[PDB]
RNA sequence: AGCUAGUUGGUGGGGUAAUGGCCCACCAAGGCGACGACGGGUAGCCGGUCUGAGAGGAUGGCCGGCCACAGGGGCACUGAGACACGGGCCCCACUCCUACGGGAGGCAGCAGUUAGGAAUCUUCCGCAAUGGGCGCAAGCCUGACGGAGCGACGCCGCUUGGAGGAAGAAGCCCUUCGGGGUGUAAACUCCUGAACCCGGGACGAAACCCCCGACGAGGGGACUGACGGUACCGGGGUAAUAGCGCCGGCCAACUCCGUGCCAGCAGCCGCGGUAAUACGGAGGGCGCGAGCGUUACCCGGAUUCACUGGGCGUAAAGGGCGUGUAGGCGGCCUGGGGCGUCCCAUGUGAAAGACCACGGCUCAACCGUGGGGGAGCGUGGGAUACGCUCAGGCUAGACG
């Protein structure tokens, strides 16, 4: 299955998150396919979370599958939302 | 600490080895290399076999000693 | 750390004045003043012919110690300004100014600069809004100091305020002599500054 | 884009099969003196269409024999022995030097 | 020469012999002594110069130089080797690294200290 | 055999500075004469015409030289100081439009054949190509 | 220095998801090779990492990708996918039980034992985040992971105070006996106020879930912390760890005593055999600073394997010469091909790093975001000076 998942990449207890698109099987860091979307939990950044929407529009169509959080962050960036 | 466990003792040159190096028979026993001390060497003082010479020992290698004393 | 410790030797090995206390270190007692020789047993001992790595030695370290700061973080701003586009050597000289210790005590708000950085780390000094404590710090221009308002009540700092109360600050800074702010402004230049310092013999130095 | 290139026929002893000498020109990695580096492709031609002395088109294929890789495409140009009678010669020294 | 010619052959990388073989560039190695001595250095030096004959935890018996002011080393002890050669003797390479196992530290050093292994002394 | 033509040339022109000769020969070809064009363009030499000595086509090749400075060694001043066939036969060097060399940072040149003729580094930027560096002059 | 007999090819078959010597039967007798085969050693490979002016050279730890292996070997099976790390069968190596007939094992998963060894961690908590699997879901699991612990192992940040304060206390050291040094260093005055105590105390965590809405979007609501009572803020609050190397030249820093080619130092030259700026110690200095030195190893400096960039009469270096194969190179003109070569476009060159910009952790490391570059390679167009190649011709080379 290929998934729209996220990444960690930041460091202890600064995490950074990368919205990403990839195969389940892989190593949750590893070699993805395609980067479309970045996120921070801590929310410090004034432009913190920010995705690419066409793309992540594109890879649903294709039938990419998103975990939850993922799912949540491109709802809130409106990928999900229909107009 | 600058040691002076070292022995005094008396020995009869009795072989000419190279580099001024002389196996001398001592009175403490055998016949240890014992090499010529700097000053000889300066003075030039010729050691030949069958010398009585002092020769200074460290008890931590008997085996090689040193001509102190000019004959 | 720093240097912490015995301080116009630094001055007397150098050959030059280096106001390193402020105050008597601007009197006649820097040591410099009176006694103007290195330390040690052979300081009026035949002045000899130094090698030319000797001299640039030498340069490096009264610049390195004029502002304080230990080798490693010195060696580290001087790569960091080989790195960044421009004359590596001014542009050394700026970055160095631009530290926080240094910026304040420019202001008058400490006479001495190991002074300056103790009050920046005992949380005297505040930068735009948050106390910083890391005298390293780089104050970027555009940038105002001002002293913290739960200390803004000590007697030094007054002292020293009153001490540059009239007395003309840097064309790079600026300050409010009043409400107890500045401003940083200009990243200074090597002829905005009048450091003993010959820039070219501490790169060459550093070269090898 | 099934790679594609220009070699000259160098043997025909086996069934179908055309040997190929491809010689590839490049620049060498440190010096760039252009170098001259010779490649046997065994080849399959299902008719034996080419002899010896032809300069032929060879296509990367899907494979027919272990380290057979080759179809001949098309003929370019026949009757220059010149370039497989060196050949020939080399390999005759390489017997030679040997003992 | 021409750059043909060095596109046959290459240029013979300056392939380059260690002159320690204590084996697995091992910064240090321990062994125990087999015989304990003092040698003459040579023809400019005259001294006498305290070495040990050491056999090694990959079988290398290696004459191995004490520094100090004097040892205390018998026999049967183990000592610890850094290498490093020594100008005037032959055969050692190698110098025993005092402040460890059973090469104690140089009693009565006070200015180098940790090159020899001596703990600080108590001042005022 | 006359191995290389090109760089027989070079070494014929420097030759002739050398020994203040105000006039070398050299035999014909259409690429030596480009050559010796972008010469006469930048000033490396006076002149140059194309004679038959013998009934072979030939280059005189008018020399250039700097005012007689006085003193020890009054010999000439040197235009051209050094001249080196870079692109030699086996060894053909060939730069891009990245590579092409900054010769003296600017006072000489290089002397590029290009696939849009033979010419400067300072042109070859112009028209924004690379090739063949096959001398360097300064 | 020759290698090869399923070995190189063919025909037919089998086997495979699929090509194929993968295997087999039959026929052919080839195939590779000095442009370096086979043989031996070495070694996971790379994105990179370090150095380097660069070209390069080494290196391939962590992080990412690929491979290969799960005591050693061999084999399949099941399945979408293994020849299957915590699945199976078999032989052997080894440990374990045994009522001697046989069984059970495999930490190169985390942690730990043991060995080896210079040397390398806690038999830690947690499912909170993120990801994995299952599942309608709740949830279940998860030594992936997230964190904490231990180690100056590395990088980076901070403290060991600051302000005054003698024509210069003592202590110690040197002295030409006056003096100088240590050194404003101290003490002493003043201020600050790490530690440290108390008060509060997170961001990380809003989803999945429930309901309105059709189980869609959208809207409201709830639960949800290992770190950790930590980070951090507010008050209080004490002057509160300095070390290590060197000190002849290179190389930055100099004197005295002790020692006398001895003891000793040494990275090299070398120093020491009685006035040692080289040894031991003291003061003084100088380098660095919670480190600093030694050792190992790599590059550099080594333009000392040299492409950039070395040479060869005498320094190491021209072979004893000749002929000649491969190979390398090649006059002048004209024209075509356009392979080299160049160029443009474009595809690629994953992320991480390195580089620039900005942002976030009080700075910085560290991280985030954006951009640029990038040698190479593919694809389409272009250019023909140069090399290649094809054709024609020339006479300077060469031959007669
Ligand atoms: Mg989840
Ligand atoms: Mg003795
Ligand atoms: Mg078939
Ligand atoms: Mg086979
Ligand atoms: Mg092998
Ligand atoms: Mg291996
Ligand atoms: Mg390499
Ligand atoms: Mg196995
Ligand atoms: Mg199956
Ligand atoms: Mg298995
Ligand atoms: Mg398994
Ligand atoms: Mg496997
Ligand atoms: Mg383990
Ligand atoms: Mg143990
Ligand atoms: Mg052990
Ligand atoms: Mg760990
Ligand atoms: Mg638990
Ligand atoms: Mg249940
Ligand atoms: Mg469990
Ligand atoms: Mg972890
Ligand atoms: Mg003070
Ligand atoms: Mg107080
Ligand atoms: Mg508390
Ligand atoms: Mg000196
Ligand atoms: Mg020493
Ligand atoms: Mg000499
Ligand atoms: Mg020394
Ligand atoms: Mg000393
Ligand atoms: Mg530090
Ligand atoms: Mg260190
Ligand atoms: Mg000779
Ligand atoms: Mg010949
Ligand atoms: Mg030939
Ligand atoms: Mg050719
Ligand atoms: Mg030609
Ligand atoms: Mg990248
Ligand atoms: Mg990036
Ligand atoms: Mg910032
Ligand atoms: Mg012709
Ligand atoms: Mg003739």
């Amino acid at each position: 299955m290929v998934k729209i998942r996220l990444a960690r990449f930041g460091s202890k207890h600064n995490p950074h998150y990368r919205i990403v698109v990839t195969d389940a099987r892989r190593k949750r860091d590893g070699k993805y396919i395609e980067k479309i979307g970045y996120y921070d939990p801590r929310k410090t950044t004034p432009d913190w979370l920010k995705v690419d929407v066409e793309r992540a529009r594109y890879w649903l169509s294709v039938g990419a599958q998103p975990t939850d959080t993922a799912r949540r962050l491109l709802r809130q960036a409106g990928v999900f939302r229909q107009e | 600490a600058k040691e002076k466990d070292t022995i005094r003792t008396e020995g009869v040159v009795t072989e000419a080895l190279p580099n001024a190096t002389f196996r001398v028979k001592l009175d403490s026993g055998p016949e240890i290399l014992a090499y010529i001390s700097g000053k000889m060497r300066m003075h030039y003082i010729r050691i030949l076999p069958g010398d009585r010479v002092v020769v200074e020992i460290t008890p931590y290698d008997p085996t090689r000693g040193r001509i102190v004393y000019r004959k | 750390g720093r240097y912490i410790g015995p301080v116009c030797r630094l001055c007397r090995r150098e050959g030059v004045k280096l106001y390193l206390k402020g105050e008597r270190c601007y009197s006649p007692k820097c040591a410099m003043e009176r006694r103007p020789y290195p330390p040690g047993q052979h300081g009026q001992k035949r002045a000899r012919r130094p090698s030319d790595y000797a001299v640039r030695l030498r340069e490096k370290q009264k610049l390195r110690r004029i502002y304080g700061i230990s080798e490693r973080q010195f060696r580290n701003l001087f790569e960091e300004a080989s790195k960044k586009k421009g004359v590596t050597g001014s542009v050394f000289l700026g970055l160095l100014e631009s530290r926080l210790d240094n910026v304040v005590y420019r202001l008058g708000f400490a006479v001495s600069r190991r002074q300056a950085r103790q009050l920046v780390r005992h949380g005297h000094i505040t930068v735009n809004g948050r106390r910083v404590d890391l005298p390293s710090y780089r104050v970027r221009p555009g940038d105002e100091i001002a002293v913290a308002e739960k200390s803004r009540n000590l007697e030094l700092i007054r002292q020293n305020l009153e001490a540059m109360k009239g007395r003309k600050v840097g064309p790079w800074l600026s300050l409010d002599v009043e409400g107890m702010k500045g401003k940083f402004l200009r990243l200074p230049d090597r002829e905005d500054l009048a450091l003993p310092v010959n820039e070219q013999l501490v790169i060459e130095f550093y070269s090898r | 884009p099934k790679k594609v290139l220009t070699g000259v026929v160098v043997s025909d002893k086996m069934q179908k099969t055309v040997t190929v000498l491809v010689e590839r020109q490049f620049p060498h990695p440190l010096y760039g003196k252009v170098i001259k580096r010779s490649k046997k492709y065994l080849a399959h031609d299902p008719e034996e269409k080419y002899k010896l002395g032809d300069v032929v088109e060879i296509i990367e294929s899907r494979p027919i024999s272990k380290r057979k890789r080759f179809r001949v495409l098309r003929l370019v140009e026949s009757g220059r022995m010149d370039l497989v009678e060196k050949y020939l010669i080399r390999r005759q020294n390489y017997e030679s030097l040997s003992k | 020469p021409t750059i043909n010619q060095l596109v046959r052959k290459g240029r013979e990388k300056v392939r380059k012999k260690s002159k320690v073989p204590a084996l697995k560039g091992a910064p240090f190695r321990r062994g125990v002594c087999t015989v304990v001595r003092t040698v003459t250095p040579k023809k400019p030096n005259s001294a006498l110069r305290k070495v040990a004959k050491v056999r090694l935890t990959s079988g290398y018996e290696v004459t191995a130089y004490i520094p100090g002011e004097g040892h205390n080393l018998q026999e049967h002890s183990v000592v610890l080797i850094r290498g490093g050669r020594v100008k005037d003797l032959p055969g050692v390479r190698y110098h025993i690294v005092r402040g460890v196992y059973d090469a104690a530290g140089v009693k009565d050093r006070k200015k180098s200290r940790s090159k020899y292994g001596t703990k600080k002394p108590k001042e005022a | 055999m006359l191995t290389d033509p090109i760089a027989d040339m070079l070494t014929r022109i420097r030759n002739a500075t050398r020994v203040y000769k105000e006039s070398t020969d050299v035999p014909a070809s259409r690429f030596k004469e480009e050559i010796l064009r972008i010469l006469a363009r930048e000033g490396f030499i006076k002149g140059y015409e194309r004679v038959d000595v013998d009934g072979k086509p030939y280059l005189r090749v008018y020399l250039k030289y700097g005012p007689r400075r006085q003193g020890p060694d009054p010999r000439p001043e040197q235009v051209i100081h050094h001249i080196r066939r870079i692109s030699k036969p086996g060894r053909r060097v060939y730069v891009g439009v990245k590579e092409i060399p900054r010769v003296r940072r600017g006072l000489g040149i290089a002397i590029l054949s290009t696939s849009k003729g033979v010419l400067t580094d300072r042109e070859a930027r112009k028209l924004g190509v690379g090739g063949e560096l096959i001398c360097e002059v300064w």
